[PDB]
RNA sequence: UAGUGAACCAGUACCGUGAGGGAAAGGUGAAAAGCACCCCGGAAGGGGAGUGAAAUAGAUCCUGAAACCGUGUGCCUACAA
RNA sequence: GUAUGAGUAGCGAAAGACAGGUGAGAAUCCUGUCCACCGUAUGACUAAGGUUUCCUGGGGAAGGCUCGUCCGCCCAGGGUU
RNA sequence: CUCGUUAAGGAACUCGGCAAAAUGACCCCGUAACUUCGGGAGAAGGGGUGCUGACUUCGGUCAGCCGCAGUGAAUAGGCCC
RNA sequence: GUAGCGAAAUUCCUUGUCGGGUAAGUUCCGACCCGCACGAAAGGCGUAACGAUUUGGGCACUGUCUCAACGAGAGACUCGG
RNA sequence: CACCUCGAUGUCGGCUCGUCGCAUCCUGGGGCUGUAGUCGGUCCCAAGGGUUGGGCUGUUCGCCCAUUAAAGCGGCACGCGAGCUGGGUUCAGAACGUCGUGAGACAGUUCGGUCCCUAUCCGUCGCGGGCGUUGGAAAUUUGAGAGGAGCUGUCCUUAGUACGAGAGGACCGGGAUGGACUUACCGCUGGUGUACCAGUUGUUCUGCCAAGGGCAUUGCUGGGUAGCUAUGUAGGGAAGGGAUAAACGCUGAAAGCAUCUAAGUGUGAAGCCCACCUCAAGAUGAGAUUUCCCAUUUCUUUAAGAAAGUAAGACCCCUGAGAGAUGAUCAGGUAGAUAGGUUGGAAGUGGAAGGCUAGUGAUAGUUGGAGCGGACCAAUACUAAUCGGUCGAGGACUUAAC
């Protein structure tokens, strides 16, 4: 089970018994399965996923041609599922928020909000230097190494260009569906800038 | 949030009037104490009378913190002060009474003679 | 978000308010790129309120447009003056009534040569 | 936002009386010992109000036994089985920051009859 | 910090090999037909979008 | 780069409070015949046109090396230590 | 003499803006307007020292840490009763 | 690098409270050990300061008003053993 | 080798021993005296006041620190010189 | 010892950053025990992770205080000074004890005392350009290989059971909740928030009143949006396979017996390979799938020839942000909501100006939750993304099969 959608932002939500928790809304207007592979034409199982219907102006003919067989207008977002059942799935199928209820376990996959270049304080959350008693060393990534190798190991961790990395989140639970609104409220928080593309699928662990 | 070397008021008459954290109890590297948590600290300043006495090395239970506790149903408590009791190994209170208004997570930490001695509990 | 325009608060206010009064004065003006695309928003406001007319929206322009000689004319063998901020209220606000806003275009141009600063001009429409 | 505002217009309660930071309220705050549920009065000024729609919260503030205390809740929480006002203060302030530092006499607030 | 050696004309040619200048935007102008930067005022005739200006 | 420090406006320029220290720098062509005039350019500088045996002898002017810089390209080079 | 480092460091405390003018050419020169800075001074006199840097009219080679139509620079006159 | 702000804690930093923070003007009250009797001493520790009326002996006092804050900004000792 | 002082700017053994201060004090303070190796004008002992002197403790204060976060400006970065 | 370095290889301690070894401090598995149980002792396997905050001292060390499951030992120029500090030690000053007749000196102490360098190459952390991957393009992808992560307490129950005479008190199994660490994010608690709101002092300017502007650290002060943020919130190290280490076997002879081994066969660890997360086809071995374009023109020569228009497509240019040092990435370019403005809201501030009323007045009430309102939200082509240009295929051969 899986679905891509949009990361509306975050808000809160008071369950019952009274207990308020921290929700994002993630929208999903019903996703279409373009595509379905198969082991004997791609070699491993798992179904190609469009969603966010996208302007054809905005489109190629070969991106036109390719989603012609599911019968769609273009799509902005593609992703392919695997380790789902491809017998419950066909070309042109729609998945919506429903797929999922209330209550289920879910991992969240999105790009990490991009910080740009960042120093090894805030990228590696390495230790400051002494700001006073005559201190000349204060925000620098430390010892590169010792002297022997005549060289720097790799992962000596450095500055660098900070965030926009794919991340998945684990165990995240699906507060609640509203497939008027193809919404779905998970608690807790997700990686990604709003307007970015989420993947939510059910938790491996579980 | 309570550190080493941060300093209480003591919310009972137990004889000390002022603590110094030395531990935060709980953890080989746990730096902060909150409401609710047993520290080690030494009394430095006490009563003339009093059954505790100045330089002495006890234990005692934060009831009260300037940054308080956030509760399950999303409401928050903050008090004016940090204010702790000196309790025994067992988590009874040194002495006979208690001053002041005292948070409510002490209940589920189980300093039930705290509370009921407490003249109010939030 | 704004532009700092390689000055400090203050000195970025001051600015902004002279080439404002300028644009209001002038109706055409040669800026830099960054300049006119900050600028544009400045008097575009100040625009609305000499639309808007009343005398609350007057001393909200006041705080901003410099107090520079608009325009003079001879009128009735008197000399007339008008402000900035009279040619405002009077002129540029009736003048722009209809307009829902855009009220000025900007037009790019060759570098500066001693920066190779792009230049634009930014006028009325 | 608007999304948002829709699916949280739900659950944003529609009881709660007009008031103001430097207002008095009594809050009841349901509590719980175990089994048995308890109503808790809460009465204090209110100190701040702050956010929006349904993450909307404020805080009141009173000195129990010599010592300050504030309790923040939700606007909308359904733990509080009711808010209410028990005066209307005159501030000139939305956040009531400066009262922490008086005590007594100093933190008195004159009352309006709105 | 000193370079230990000489940077030789092959080294020195190599990291140069970015170190050009570019000239983009230019087409003919539809008021006067010559050449201009795209989306700038003509600097001959002054036109811009078919218009004097 | 020798020969006086100085072949040339040299004990000069320059340095130092001062005593004192102390340079660099020769060559158009036989003859200025030192490029009238025209063209590009604000000029500089060029291209013609001329002088000349020679102008790639045009005054930074005989010859004009090497370092260094550049243009054109016959061959080679983007899995290599 | 010419490289390398390298078209890199630096371009030496701070507010400028626009309109007009001049001009081959202007962020940098002129005029105007507003703005801003110093004001026991960043103002007004003077001694020493400098030794024409003063004024007027020209110039844009070099100097000015950019530019320059401008200058305490260059050219020509003139100025100390 | 220069500068502003900072939750809770408050020297746990460090060789060392280095740096920063804090104190800072005026008026009033009050001020220790010790002393060479001068000092210590601005010890320490506190209080007042804005605006409007009325009254003043003209320094005040009384009453009222406003703010989170009244030497409302800038410039002004940190103290003790 | 007297008085006076003494683990001292002198005590190696030494973090001497004991007491004070701290939860914990090789430093500090008081005391003791087996003074390695004090001692009376290369002065002995004490001493109010003074000290950008050295040393230890306390209050206040804080980004010194737990443990870092944000904002402003200059450089860095891109472009023209 | 004196082999490199005296035309310089910077010395203790600390900070920052770690990395490696295992002779293992904790956690894991196990044998023996003078192992009843709870604790242990010793030995074997095991380096995956973790292994602290202070007082004193320049200190390492060490003692002490308080914790912890534990407070491991070592190498890396006693790692790490073109990364930092400079307290100690080795300059010039001065003083004490001591030695010297003396200048001076230490067989010793004490106070004070300049730590320079713009990164060329490799290396390391990030980001682009070129070409390749054999027709040209748009997307989606397998994963050779690589990195990350790897910790642990307490409580409850089993059970006051097994064990023990009693005190005491479990393995195994099942739950709950923490510490430290760590990946994200700003709805909450807070921080910041120099083009947001308000109060307020001095002076000065808009002729004056009123209302405002300038400067005073953003003049100061009280709040605060977006964004960025931790101490704030959420999540993670879950379960489980495969092969093994020490160890224990089953069957089994050599060796009628015995025997875990020789053949045969099994159990067995936080360790190894997976499992979880991330990167990943320049993996020149350059992979796979879907979709799109279509075999043009001219001249040379049978040339995998040359160039010249294009197709699909991409870029230049322009409006920008969820992106960003610049490239890049992504959202748009009128086939339009990309940005600015405008309109309406929101947060935020806290009652605008001008009036009126009361008051001698400061001021208060009211008109009126007003006015203002950077980044937030929604609409609206009003302004600007105009017009345009550039690049971009015609698909080699050999041999199986058909
Ligand atoms: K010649
Ligand atoms: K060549
Ligand atoms: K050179
Ligand atoms: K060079
Ligand atoms: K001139
Ligand atoms: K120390
Ligand atoms: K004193
Ligand atoms: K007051
Ligand atoms: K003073
Ligand atoms: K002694
Ligand atoms: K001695
Ligand atoms: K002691
Ligand atoms: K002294
Ligand atoms: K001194
Ligand atoms: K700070
Ligand atoms: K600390
Ligand atoms: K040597
Ligand atoms: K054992
Ligand atoms: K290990
Ligand atoms: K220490
Ligand atoms: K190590
Ligand atoms: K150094
Ligand atoms: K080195
Ligand atoms: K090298
Ligand atoms: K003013
Ligand atoms: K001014
Ligand atoms: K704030
Ligand atoms: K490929
Ligand atoms: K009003
Ligand atoms: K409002
Ligand atoms: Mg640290
Ligand atoms: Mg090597
Ligand atoms: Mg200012
Ligand atoms: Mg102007
Ligand atoms: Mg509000
Ligand atoms: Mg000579
Ligand atoms: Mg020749
Ligand atoms: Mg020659
Ligand atoms: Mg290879
Ligand atoms: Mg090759
Ligand atoms: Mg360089
Ligand atoms: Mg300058
Ligand atoms: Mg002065
Ligand atoms: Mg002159
Ligand atoms: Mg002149
Ligand atoms: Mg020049
Ligand atoms: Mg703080
Ligand atoms: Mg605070
Ligand atoms: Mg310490
Ligand atoms: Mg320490
Ligand atoms: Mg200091
Ligand atoms: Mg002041
Ligand atoms: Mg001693
Ligand atoms: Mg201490
Ligand atoms: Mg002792
Ligand atoms: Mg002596
Ligand atoms: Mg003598
Ligand atoms: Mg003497
Ligand atoms: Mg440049
Ligand atoms: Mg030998
Ligand atoms: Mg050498
Ligand atoms: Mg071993
Ligand atoms: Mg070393
Ligand atoms: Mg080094
Ligand atoms: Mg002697
Ligand atoms: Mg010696
Ligand atoms: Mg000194
Ligand atoms: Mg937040
Ligand atoms: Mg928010
Ligand atoms: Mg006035
Ligand atoms: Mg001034
Ligand atoms: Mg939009
Ligand atoms: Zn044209």
């Amino acid at each position: 089970k899986g679905i891509l959608g949009k990361k509306v932002g975050m808000t809160q939500i008071f369950t019952e018994s009274g207990e308020l928790i921290p929700v994002t809304v993630v929208e999903a207007t019903p996703n279409v399965v373009l595509q379905v592979k198969t082991v004997e034409t791609d070699g491993y199982e798992a179904i190609q996923v469009g969603y966010q219907d996208k302007r054809e102006v905005l489109s190629n003919k070969p991106a036109k041609g390719h989603v012609a067989k599911a019968n769609t207008a273009p799509k902005r977002f593609i992703k392919e599922f695997k380790n789902v059942e491809l017998g419950e799935y066909e070309v042109g199928k729609e998945i919506k928020v429903d797929v999922f209820q209330a209550g289920d376990v879910v991992d969240v996959t999105g790009t990490t909000k991009g910080k740009g270049f960042q120093g090894a304080i805030k990228r590696h959350g390495q230790s400051r230097g002494p700001m006073s008693h005559g201190s000349r060393y204060h925000r620098r990534p430390g010892s590169m190494g010792p002297v022997a190798p005549n060289r720097v190991f790799k992962n000596k961790r450095l500055a660098g260009r900070m965030g926009g990395d794919r991340v998945t989140i684990q165990n995240l639970e699906v507060v609640k569906v509203d497939v008027e609104r193809n919404v779905i409220l998970i608690k807790g928080n997700i990686p990604g800038a709003k307007k970015s593309l989420i993947t939510i699928k059910s938790a491996v662990k579980a | 949030m309570i550190q080493q070397e941060s300093r209480l008021r003591v919310a009972d008459n137990s004889g000390a009037r002022e603590i110094l954290t030395i531990k935060v109890l709980g953890g080989s590297g746990r730096k902060t104490a909150n409401i609710g948590d047993v520290i080690v600290a030494t009394v430095k300043q006490a009563t003339p009378g009093g059954v505790v006495k100045k330089g002495e090395v006890v234990k005692a239970v934060i009831v009260r913190t300037k940054s308080g506790a956030r509760r399950a149903d999303g409401s928050y408590i903050k008090f004016d002060e940090n204010a702790a009791v000196i309790i025994r190994d067992d988590k009874s209170p040194r002495g006979t009474r208690i001053f002041g208004p005292v948070a409510r997570e002490l209940r589920e930490n189980n300093f039930m003679k705290i509370v009921s001695l407490a003249p109010e509990v939030l | 978000s704004y532009r700092k325009l390689g000055r400090t608060s203050s000195q970025r206010k001051a600015m902004l308010r002279d080439i404002t009064t300028d644009l209001i004065i002038n109706e055409r003006i040669v800026t830099t790129e960054a300049r006119a695309k900050e600028v544009r928003s400045t008097v575009e406001k100040m625009i609305t309120l000499g639309k808007r007319g009343d005398l609350h929206a007057r001393r909200q322009a006041a705080t901003f447009v410099r107090n520079e000689v608009a325009s003079v004319r001879e009128e009735d063998e008197s000399i007339v003056v008008e402000s900035a901020l009279q040619k405002l209220f009077n002129d540029l606000g009736p003048r722009f009534a209809e307009r829902q806003g855009g009220y000025t275009r900007i037009l790019k141009t060759e570098p500066r040569r001693g920066d190779a600063a792009p230049m634009v001009v930014i006028e009325f429409v | 936002n608007p999304l948002i505002q829709e699916l949280t217009q739900e659950q944003l309660r529609t009881d709660i009386p007009a008031f103001r930071p430097g207002d008095t309220v009594r809050v009841h705050a349901k509590v719980v010992e175990g089994t048995r549920e308890r109503i808790q009065l809460f009465e204090g000024v209110v100190i701040k109000r702050r956010g929006a729609g349904i993450s909307e919260t404020y805080t009141v503030r009173k000195v129990s036994n010599g010592v300050g205390v504030e309790r923040t809740f939700p606007l909308h929480t359904p733990r509080v089985a009711q808010i209410e006002v028990v005066r209307y203060g005159k501030v000139r302030r939305a956040k009531l920051y400066y009262l922490r530092a008086l005590h007594g006499k100093a933190a008195r607030i004159k009352e309006i009859r709105r | 910090a000193v370079p230990a050696r000489r940077t030789s004309k092959a080294k020195k040619a190599k990291r140069r090999t970015h170190y050009k200048l570019t000239i983009k935007g230019l087409n003919a102008c539809s008021n006067c037909g010559e050449m201009k930067k795209s989306h700038h005022v003509c600097p001959a005739c002054g036109h811009y979008d078919g218009k004097d200006v």
